[PDB]
């Protein structure tokens, strides 16, 4: 609190098109989202297990 | 790529696509063995390929080569995001002859107004989602140091340049980063970055290939 893993994911101002997850705190899981390569916050994780053992439960 | 066209197949030999399972950035074949792209578009595991026009389908005039070597800039800044070039060293060399070909370097910056070709899969929309799945093409012109300073504040070093259109609706995009921006047949920028795409005000940003030059020559040579 302010609880990182429920903060909107972030693409941020670079062009790329890289798929990174998120934790849903509103769905209860972690999703795919776009991440433009560059200034990433905290909810973007390379893996679905790196964001469920980081935010699950948030 | 927002507001531009279908460039046509292999009509941009030297557009590759950078794959890690999927196409995730572009980049610009400068010698059989050599792409340049966007530092921010470092991967490890990247495939590159070239000859490709449907990034989703095997037309028949694709060569798949992975990466060898993957050399971010050594002062890339993943905060400012000065320096924001990489280059990729293919494990074999790349068969040149028509719908794969290499683009020549800068022998000098370009001005304020020259127009130039900017490509890519990136994202169509300037609100919303929509991945092509053939190559897009943009022709816009490189703008003001000026211009591109009052955009983007205290954000512009001397290693960028703004390319694009001020009203709006026509930028590169999510998916295109470290694709090429083409002008008078020489490679001036790679996609870099900007405040979403083609909205008003907010021009794309594009890494300055031309003061690099030396340093790609060296670097490439000695690798
Ligand atoms: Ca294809």
């Amino acid at each position: 609190r302010p609880d990182f893993c429920l903060e909107p994911p972030y693409t941020g101002p670079c062009g790329a098109r890289i798929i990174r997850y998120f934790y849903n705190a509103k769905a209860g899981l972690c999703q795919t989202f776009v991440y433009g390569g560059c200034r990433a916050k905290r909810n973007n994780f390379k893996s679905a297990e790196d964001c469920l053992r980081t935010c699950g439960g948030a | 790529i927002v507001g531009g066209y279908t460039c046509g197949a292999n009509t941009v030999p030297y557009q590759v696509s950078l794959n890690s399972g999927y196409h995730f950035c572009g980049g610009s074949l400068i010698n059989s063995q050599w792409v340049v792209s966007a530092a921010h578009c470092y991967k490890s595991g990247i495939q590159v390929r070239l000859g490709e026009d449907n990034i989703n389908v095997v037309e028949g005039n694709e060569q798949f080569i992975s990466a060898s070597k993957s050399i971010v800039h050594p002062s890339y800044n993943s905060n400012t995001l000065n320096n924001d070039i990489m280059l990729i060293k293919l494990k074999s060399a790349a068969s040149l002859n028509s719908r794969v070909a290499s683009i020549s370097l800068p022998t000098s910056c370009a001005s304020a107004g020259t127009q130039c070709l900017i490509s890519g899969w990136g994202n169509t929309k300037s609100s919303g989602t929509s991945y092509p799945d053939v190559l897009k093409c943009l022709k816009a012109p490189i703008l003001s140091d000026s211009s591109c300073k009052s955009a983007y504040p205290g954000q512009i070093t001397s290693n960028m340049f703004c390319a694009g259109y001020l009203e709006g609706g026509k930028d590169s995009c999510q998916g295109d980063s470290g694709g090429p921006v083409v002008c008078s047949g020489k490679l001036q920028g790679i996609v870099s970055w900007g405040s979403g795409c083609a909205q008003k005000n907010k021009p794309g940003v594009y890494t300055k290939v031309c003061n690099y030059v030396s340093w790609i020559k060296q670097t490439i040579a000695s690798n």
